[PDB]
RNA sequence: UAAUUGCGAUAACGAACGAGACCUUAACCUACUAAAUAGUGGUGCUAGCAUUUGCUGGUUAUCCACUUCUUAGAGGGACUAUCGGUUUCAAGCCGAUGGAAGUUUGAGGCAAUAACAGGUCUGUGAUGCCCUUAGACGUUCUGGGCCGCACGCGCGCUACACUGACGGAGCCAGCGAGUCUAACCUUGGCCGAGAGGUCUUGGUAAUCUUGUGAAACUCCGUCGUGCUGGGGAUAGAGCAUUGUAAUUAUUGCUCUUCAACGAGGAAUUCCUAGUAAGCGCAAGUCAUCAGCUUGCGUUGAUUACGUCCCUGCCCUUUGUACACACC
């Protein structure tokens, strides 16, 4: 199954916090927005922050997220 | 034991009958008869001759023949 | 079309080389009884004798056995060669030989006592009753007899 | 209008020229041809011994008419089979070269091919022009 | 015969202490006046539609 | 000149069939043969396919160049079938207007059979331990 | 792709586990046309470990 | 239905029955209809196909093989037993052939008499090997809809397989002589026996 | 003259396997004690700016029965 | 959740190893850079059927244009996206839509701590100790042995046939390998039923072998249920190939002999998608010899999309008189 593991979250987070206004509903735009504001060591993991980033994006936008 | 050789007698049993069956193939000559088998195959060369039975799929393994016409 | 009867004409079983040969099984096939034709040789012979394949031995003249039958025991003789043979270049006279009936187990026979008589490795075998051809006997060809 | 040998089914077009090569008397079929195999694969010989070297002569031609040069042992490998090793596994074994040659042979006495540069035959212009020809007549098998 | 058609509307889980029997309940179809839970041999999915020969029965657990 | 040509392919396992559409007097050819003529057999129809589902007459005006490589017997019929299908979209693509083109599109798809896009299953790899990719050499135990 | 498979294991114990070893070999071609000083310069002026470099006259 | 010519010919029997109707080898689909309910939407007859044979991937979600052909789910149920693995080929013509007797012998669509053989051979109700205790007893329960069909098929292939074995007829032959006694329950058809006994041991043992 | 034998230092010894390998050896050698040789050469490492670093000897370490015994400092990865 | 994978609950808070990330390989790219060792369109020169222009070929460069197909660099690509049903409406699961791809995308490489008297001194010029060291346990040479056959056991191969065999005929792969102070892959020509022989040839290789024209398979025909032309054991006779040397048959070929085997008791192995199964092929070995293995692709499914009933394991609860730890 898919479960993402700590170091995705743990970055989603981070990311969510300190850069709300700048980040979107929208996977792609995000996904760019991590090259330039976080150091990502590879393409698939990158994706997989901004996935998970914009999935908290797509809820927070609908309720305060517990964390 | 079947038969492989015309008998006249034998002969006479197939187009006096053969077009009672809607279905004729290999095998329906063998059972209904005591054709051979090599001759069911001659037999049906045969009676595609001035179309005692008729043809609608013809192939290597599977012959298909109906009622005369 | 090979839809054709045959009055009293056909008759089934008959007899060569000392054998009983069917007549309503495939010539090229029903002479396959003998001892010492097989498939290919009896496929020939019967080429050479002008005999229309298309039939059953419970056919073919006893013309047109004589003529199977003579090629057979004189096959070199028309136009068959000599690889085509089940004993080219004998032991005891070098010719080539082709052998039926029952004169194959006889040559057989003579051939075992040969290589038995002098008393060589194979030879023991043969009369043990091993095999003779370097396959395992430890694991293999059990229940014997 | 305007027809090849690749217009015509494979066994429609091969059929019909061994029947051809058969009639036209000429060609030369092999002194053996009634007592042999065609491969060592093989178990028996071919079925039709009358004419089944018309029947792979006609197959050689229109094989390598639509080639650029085929050789006697390609030839043997195309007509190459499966061989029963009785208690053991199947492999691909060749064809028998003399035959296949044979044919590559008695296919020049009639100019049909001919031999290449590179190797193996060609397709001769008299050739060529003779299937194309016998091609169309098997086209127009229509009445 | 009597024979009672039914359809499936809602797939509570799998009993069967070997997990090759599921659990269903099916609206009686002709009379939707009836509802009941019957056990399967296949694979069953919502919305299908079962053929129900003894009409009364009603199981549950199994093993 | 060099006349309005397109280029597509297709491929179904390993097998690659190039196909090449320019305007024409309606030849639909598979390696330099006529494809009423593609003797596999009994998936004569697997090719007629393209053809049949979306008009004959589209191709009237279009001459069809098919050829294969690589895969079988069975696996080139798919992958031409699907050659001819990926062509007379993008002939209709270039040199067409689109409300056209997918009509054509439209018309496979609702049918689709691969026609226009690639099935992606490929062989797996065997592993040490079993003749197969998943099948396991008997053991035994005591 | 250069491939070595062999045992893991020495001797023969153990389950029957295989391993494979890869060469990867990697090769392209340039071609130039230029004379006198552009030519010794080029062949030497590039070079480089692990590398390997060769130039081929012409014809034949 | 307006014949349309183009440089390489394209015959009249594939022009005229392609694309007006989709004929299947040339049977139509239409007007097949799936007598008895509720074993329908898993016996496809309403796609129709001109041969018995696609890229099928059918097996990655659980019911995606319900959108096969009914045909096809035949045509594959047929090639098995060592011997006859990955003949998709063969089984195909076996088909074509088998339709050509059933038509023969019964006028009618042979497609509507693959799929009437299907239905009613389908067990309705089974048995499953409960716990029982030591000598365990066997619970009767009903069979879903998509085994219904499963099960027939099988029951059907091995009824035509076993028949004509070690006997001259062929497969194509017993097919249709295992279908046409099925398609109208005749019991003398492997499926339809094997189908009564299970229902049979179901309506006991509950 | 068509083959050249060329010299250099080392980059940092260190930070090499090798020549670390070689020191355990030789200490050892050179008559050291078990635990010591271990823990100076893996000190050495650590100093030199290392991440982590583990010695592991194996063999009859206080005679008869063999053991294994494994000194480590630092970080290490194991993994990809 | 595949996962100490995560949400959360929380006397814990915050972290490292392992899992994941990572790497490889396989899928998409009409977007970039390219190509006589990869292809294609046109153009010359030339062949044939048609001749109504056309269809089909030949030409290693005739000459030009290109990069769709091929190759491999650089990047793009997916994140389980989008919507919907569930759920602490959390992690997540399911569904439908698109998408090359939605089972960790498929498949592997790697893989912590701790442990076993598990195997290997017969891989090593790795190694302690014992042993032996010129009537040698060293070494080399000649011959035999490892294969010896009342029988037990395991891995296989070929089969019992008509969804077949045999004969024609159609004809389609991918992974691979290959000769320097040398005799490897070998086309082609001739010869030979065959196996094989002989004269030449190309290639240190995307260039020559090789489109490795593979088998399954497809068509047509013969056979017609009979231990049959299914099956090919055992055996006789002969011809060739490897090698100094083939006997205790190295292998290959040809004719002949034509066994058991009519679906396999109690038991029992392996498998969930290009999978199982069937099919052959290259590579290892190799002078010769594969019924073995490592990979490869061709044909291509039924059944599951589950549970703890059996059998193993894992965590937790519990008992202990075990700790050399239920041998
Ligand atoms: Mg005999
Ligand atoms: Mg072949
Ligand atoms: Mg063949
Ligand atoms: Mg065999
Ligand atoms: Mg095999
Ligand atoms: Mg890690
Ligand atoms: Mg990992
Ligand atoms: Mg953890
Ligand atoms: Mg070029
Ligand atoms: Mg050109
Ligand atoms: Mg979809
Ligand atoms: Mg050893
Ligand atoms: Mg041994
Ligand atoms: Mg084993
Ligand atoms: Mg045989
Ligand atoms: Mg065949
Ligand atoms: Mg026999
Ligand atoms: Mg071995
Ligand atoms: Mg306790
Ligand atoms: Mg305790």
């Amino acid at each position: 199954g898919r479960v993402r593991t700590k170091t995705v979250k743990r970055a989603s987070k981070a990311l969510i916090e300190r850069y709300y206004p700048k980040l979107t509903l929208d996977f792609q735009t995000n996904k760019r927005l991590c090259d330039e504001i976080a150091t990502i060591q590879s393409k698939r993991l990158r994706n997989k922050i901004a996935g998970y980033t914009t999935h908290l994006m797509k809820r927070i936008q609908k309720g305060p997220v517990r964390g | 034991q079947h038969a492989v050789i015309l008998d006249q007698e034998k002969y006479d049993r197939i187009l006096k009958e053969v077009p009672t069956y809607r279905y004729v193939s290999v095998s329906v000559l063998v059972d209904r008869l005591k054709i051979g088998g090599s001759l069911a195959r001659i037999a049906l060369r045969h009676l595609e001759k001035e179309g005692i039975i008729k043809p609608i799929s013809k192939h290597s393994k599977q012959a298909i023949y109906t009622r005369a016409t | 079309s090979l839809v054709v009867q045959e009055q009293g004409s056909f008759q089934h079983i008959l007899r060569l080389l000392n054998t009983n040969v069917d007549g309503n099984i495939k010539i090229v096939y029903a002479l396959t009884t003998i001892k010492g034709v097989g498939r290919r040789y009896s496929n020939l012979v019967c080429k050479k004798a002008d005999v229309d394949l298309h039939k059953r031995a419970g056919e073919l003249t006893q013309e047109e056995l004589e003529r199977i039958v003579q090629i057979m025991q004189n096959p070199t003789h028309y136009k068959i060669p000599a690889w085509f043979l089940n004993r080219q270049n004998d032991i005891t006279d070098g010719k080539d030989y082709h052998t039926l009936a029952n004169n194959v187990e006889s040559k057989l026979r003579d051939d075992l006592e040969r290589l038995k008589k002098i008393r060589a490795h194979r030879g023991i075998r043969h009369f043990w009753g091993l095999r003779v051809r370097g396959q395992h006997t430890k694991t293999t060809g059990r229940r014997r007899a | 209008p305007g027809v090849s040998v690749r217009d015509v089914a494979a066994q429609d077009f091969i059929n019909a020229y061994a029947s051809f090569l058969q009639r036209q008397g000429k060609l030369e079929v092999p002194g053996y041809v009634d007592i042999v195999k065609t491969s060592s694969g093989n178990e028996m010989p071919p079925q039709d011994a009358e004419g089944w070297f018309y029947k792979r002569a006609a197959s050689v031609a229109r094989h390598i008419y639509m080639r650029k040069q085929v050789g006697v042992g390609k030839l043997n490998k195309l007509y190459g089979g499966a061989k029963s090793r009785g208690v053991r596994p199947y492999k691909h074994i060749d064809a028998s070269g003399s035959i296949n040659r044979k044919v590559l042979q008695a296919l020049e006495k009639i100019g049909i091919v001919e031999i290449s540069p590179k190797g193996g035959r060609r397709i001769s212009e008299n050739g060529q022009r003779d299937l194309d020809r016998i091609a169309a007549q098997t086209l127009e098998e229509d009445e | 015969t009597p024979v009672t058609l039914a359809k499936v509307i809602k797939v509570l889980g799998r009993t069967g202490s070997r997990g090759g029997v599921t659990q269903v309940r099916v609206e009686f179809l002709e009379d939707t006046s009836r509802t009941i839970v019957r056990n399967v041999k296949g694979p069953v999915r919502e919305n299908d539609i079962l053929v129900l020969m003894e009409s009364e029965r009603e199981a549950r657990r199994l093993r | 000149s060099a006349v309005p040509s397109v280029q597509t392919f297709g491929k179904k396992k390993s097998a690659t069939a190039v196909a090449h559409v320019k305007a024409g007097k309606g030849l639909i050819k598979v390696n330099g043969s006529p494809i009423t003529l593609v003797e596999p057999e009994i998936l004569r129809f697997k090719v007629y396919e393209p053809l049949l589902l979306v008009g004959l007459d589209k191709f009237s005006n279009i001459d069809i160049r098919v050829r294969v490589t690589g895969g079988g017997h069975v696996s080139q019929v798919y992958a031409i079938r699907q050659a001819i299908a990926k062509g007379l979209v993008a002939y209709h693509q270039k040199y067409v207007d689109e409300q056209s083109k997918n009509e054509l599109k439209k018309a496979f798809t609702s049918y689709d059979r691969t026609l226009l896009i690639a099935d992606s299953r490929r062989p797996e790899p065997k592993k040490f331990g079993g003749k197969g990719a998943r099948s396991r050499f008997q053991k035994s135990y005591r | 792709v250069l491939k070595i498979s062999t045992r893991k294991t020495p001797n023969g114990e153990g389950s029957k586990t295989w391993e494979t070893y890869e060469m990867r070999i990697h090769k392209r071609y340039i071609d130039l046309e230029a004379p006198v000083q552009i030519v010794k310069r080029i062949t030497q002026i590039t070079i480089e470990p692990g590398v390997d470099v060769e130039v081929v006259v012409a014809s034949n | 239905f307006t014949p349309v010519v183009l440089a390489t010919p394209i015959p009249e029997e594939v022009q005229q029955a392609q694309t007006e109707i989709k004929l299947f080898n040339k049977w139509s689909f239409e007007e097949v209809e799936v007598k008895d309910a509720s074993l329908v939407d898993y016996v496809q007859v309403r796609q129709p196909i001109f041969v018995a044979h696609t890229a099928g991937r059918y097996a990655n979600k659980r019911f995606r093989k319900a959108q096969c052909p009914i045909i096809e789910r035949l045509t594959n149920s047929l090639m098995m037993n060592g011997r006859n693995n990955g003949k998709k080929l063969k089984a195909v013509r076996i088909i074509k052939h088998t339709l050509d007797i059933i038509n023969v012998l019964t006028d009618q669509n042979p497609i509507q008499v693959v799929v009437d053989a299907i239905t009613n051979t389908g067990p309705r109700e089974d048995t499953t090997r409960v716990g029982g205790g030591g000598a365990a007893r066997r619970q009767a329960v009903d069979v879903s809809p998509l085994r219904r069909v499963n099960q027939a098929i099988a029951l059907l292939t091995i009824g035509a397989r076993e028949a004509a074995f070690r006997n001259i007829k062929t497969i194509a032959e017993t097919l249709a002589e295992e279908l046409i006694n099925a398609a109208k329950g005749s019991s003398t058809s492997y499926a339809i026996k094997k189908k009564d006994e299970l229902e049979r041991v179901a309506k006991s043992n509950r | 003259g068509t083959i050249v034998l060329y010299a250099e230092r080392v980059q940092d010894r260190g930070l090499s396997a090798v020549a670390q390998a070689e020191s355990m050896k030789f200490k050892l050698l050179n008559g050291l004690a078990i635990r010591r040789a271990a823990y100076g050469v893996v000190r050495y490492v650590m100093e030199s700016g290392a991440k982590g670093c583990e010695v592991v000897v194996s063999g009859k370490l206080r005679a008869a029965r063999a053991k294994a015994m494994k000194f480590a400092d630092g970080f290490l990865i194991h993994s990809g």
